[PDB]
């Protein structure tokens, strides 16, 4: 007649977002550090 | 400081070796296939039956992007490359003891290698979803953990060097 | 992810010497691990990052925690209802 | 809750992601060729100029194509045969619409 | 009609027609960002606003 | 501190030692699991009679 | 001819939020006006 | 300092123009109606193809209160009006340079405008319940974002003026 444990694939996107945010934070911190380093060198 | 450098070098070498072995070997997963086989990132080899010991290249081919990223194994290899670059930075730091940004570069390389290791693990598991895990998978995981610890050590060494310069 | 988040938070909070100029903040590796654990458990009252990068890390960790815990509760409810 | 993409003839007519075909030579083919109803006009236009050809040699080939296409192919055939096939193993096909 | 012009047919003992056969819908592999599914896209956009 | 942690109501103070932090973290995990189980079982009760 | 939770299910809370924001602005501006009038008359 | 006036004026003009265009244009929603693919705005619905391509028809808007609010489009128009008043306040602040309360007023208007925008959207989508979104919808959204940013700028400028006055 016509009459479960969710896996990593169900939540892979949030892992990707988290790792992307970690990379973005690293990039922002490094950019600020480089800018301050050049400013210090000039001064 | 000498103890810290020794630990950093040993951990970098350990993480690099573990990741290289995990990428090169073929014991990432145990599953039924062509009848009980062990497969790595590239090959599947039967461990029982008449064809025991016979290996076959894995037939990898939104969904297309995931399948391509899994087939290329870009992220595990990128992790290996980043670990190598961090090791090179650590080695070069000795020759140039006044350039303190080499330690920072090594720490950044190790942290980035750990992150790419995480991404590669997630991609591998997700691609497989579309059994059991062998010793090379856990070699990769241990490599990730050691890479993160060594990155923390390198950042601590950079901080200590700059504190000494300030005082 | 917990290990990676804690390490990256420590790195972005403490590496730069232009902020040390006592530590600039309370985010060492141990305090970063504590912050990440409390964030995942949704319990921390202790300290939050003040920099842009530390706040990016904290925000993405918070989003991850929210989604994961809601998923755990929802799937447990599904298990119990189906049985 | 699993919802079928197609629920009627006009649903097939509107979309283009899912292809559809009939027997190469059979009553369905002539019915669609000779039709005079706008919906069946557009179906016939789509089917005749479909690359690769959507028509099949025999009904079994059409059923196999439906089964292996992962839901991207729909086969137009007699309702009785559709019902009969729907009630046979591996039980992976079903009849939609009127 | 062509057959009816040479033989005699009884009334239809079974009526049929042309119908559409499709593979039975099955569970789809979850999308990468399927964790946003419980709420509509408009809800997320308005949450950001 | 333990009561506030279990009720998920923040905290005035948090432990700063390794051992105090072990105790706090394990208590937090216990609280998370128990509260989630309570909510899930209540939902199961209310859904199926 | 013939799943997800829609915004219509949670529109009331959006209305309440925006009303509360307007009320907060109103209260702050009323206090500012009162204090400014007091300052002018002194 | 003058850079802040320039940014505030440019953003105010951008937000006002975006909101006016979004209210005036008809590409808010892509749907099917009169059958045929159509694009509809706050007032008119037009056919994107068929034998009636290019023809437009007034939308028939008839809870009663929700229908009335949606039909009148009171909130998008109120947002446009508030953006206009904020721009007027910014312009007037040039002539009366010692009246700081003008700048504050401008900020308030912009913030209010943004809030009005939100409500409009919430109504619009809700009224559709009882497809795709065109570029007029996203023009309105961008107008909201720019209005909030310009309001933040104006409030900052009021604060700076009063801090300078305090010293």
């Amino acid at each position: 007649a016509k009459d479960s444990a969710l896996s990593l694939s169900n939540v892979a996107g949030v892992f990707y977002i988290l790792v992307g945010g970690l990379g973005l934070a690293m990039m922002v911190a490094l950019i600020e550090f480089c800018y301050k380093s050049r400013a210090e060198s000039k001064r | 400081r000498g103890v810290q450098m020794l630990l950093t070098t040993v951990g970098a070498f350990a993480a690099f070796s573990l990741m290289t072995i995990a990428v090169g070997t073929d014991y990432w997963l145990y599953s039924r296939g062509v009848v009980m086989t062990h497969s790595g990132l590239w090959r599947t080899c039967c461990l029982e039956g008449n064809f025991k010991g016979l290996c076959k290249q894995i037939d990898h081919f939104a969904e297309y992007f995931l399948r391509a990223v899994r087939a290329s194994s870009i992220f595990p290899i990128l992790s290996v490359i980043l670990l190598f670059m961090g090791g090179l930075c650590i080695a070069a730091s000795e020759f140039y003891k006044t350039r303190h940004n080499i330690i920072l570069s090594a720490g950044i390389f190790f942290v980035s290698a750990g992150l790419s290791n995480i991404i590669g693990i997630i991609v591998y598991i997700s691609a497989n979803a579309g059994y059991s895990y062998g010793w090379s998978f856990y070699f990769g995981a241990l490599s990730f953990i050691i890479a993160e610890m060594v990155g923390v050590l390198a950042v601590h060494m950079f901080i200590d060097r700059h504190k000494q310069l300030r005082a | 992810a917990y290990i990676g988040v804690s390490v990256v938070l420590f790195l972005v909070s403490r590496f730069s010497p232009y902020e040390w100029h006592d530590p600039p903040n309370e985010f060492g590796i141990f305090n970063s691990l504590w912050f990440s654990l409390g964030a995942f458990m949704q319990q921390g009252c202790d300290i939050s990052p003040r920099s842009l990068s530390g706040r990016i890390v904290g925000g993405v960790w918070w989003f991850f925690t929210l989604i994961i815990i809601s998923s755990y509760t929802a799937n447990l409810a599904a298990f119990l209802t189906v049985e | 809750r699993m919802v079928s993409p197609i629920e009627s003839a006009e649903d097939l007519a509107k979309q283009t992601e899912i292809a559809y075909g009939t027997l190469d030579s059979g009553s369905t083919k002539e019915f669609f060729r000779r039709s005079k109803i706008a919906v069946y006009e557009k179906m016939w236009s789509y089917m005749k100029s479909a690359e690769p050809s959507v028509f099949t040699k025999t009904t079994a080939d059409g059923v196999a194509r439906v089964r292996k296409s992962k839901g991207k192919f729909a086969f137009l055939l007699e309702s009785t045969m559709n019902e009969y096939i729907e009630q046979r193993k591996p039980c992976d096909t079903m009849k939609v619409g009127g | 009609l062509v057959r009816e012009e040479v033989i005699d047919f009884s009334k239809p003992f079974m009526s049929l027609g042309i119908s559409i056969m499709i593979k039975k819908p099955q569970k789809s592999k979850p999308g990468v960002f399927s964790f946003l599914d419980p709420l509509a896209y408009e809800i997320w956009m308005c949450i950001v606003f």
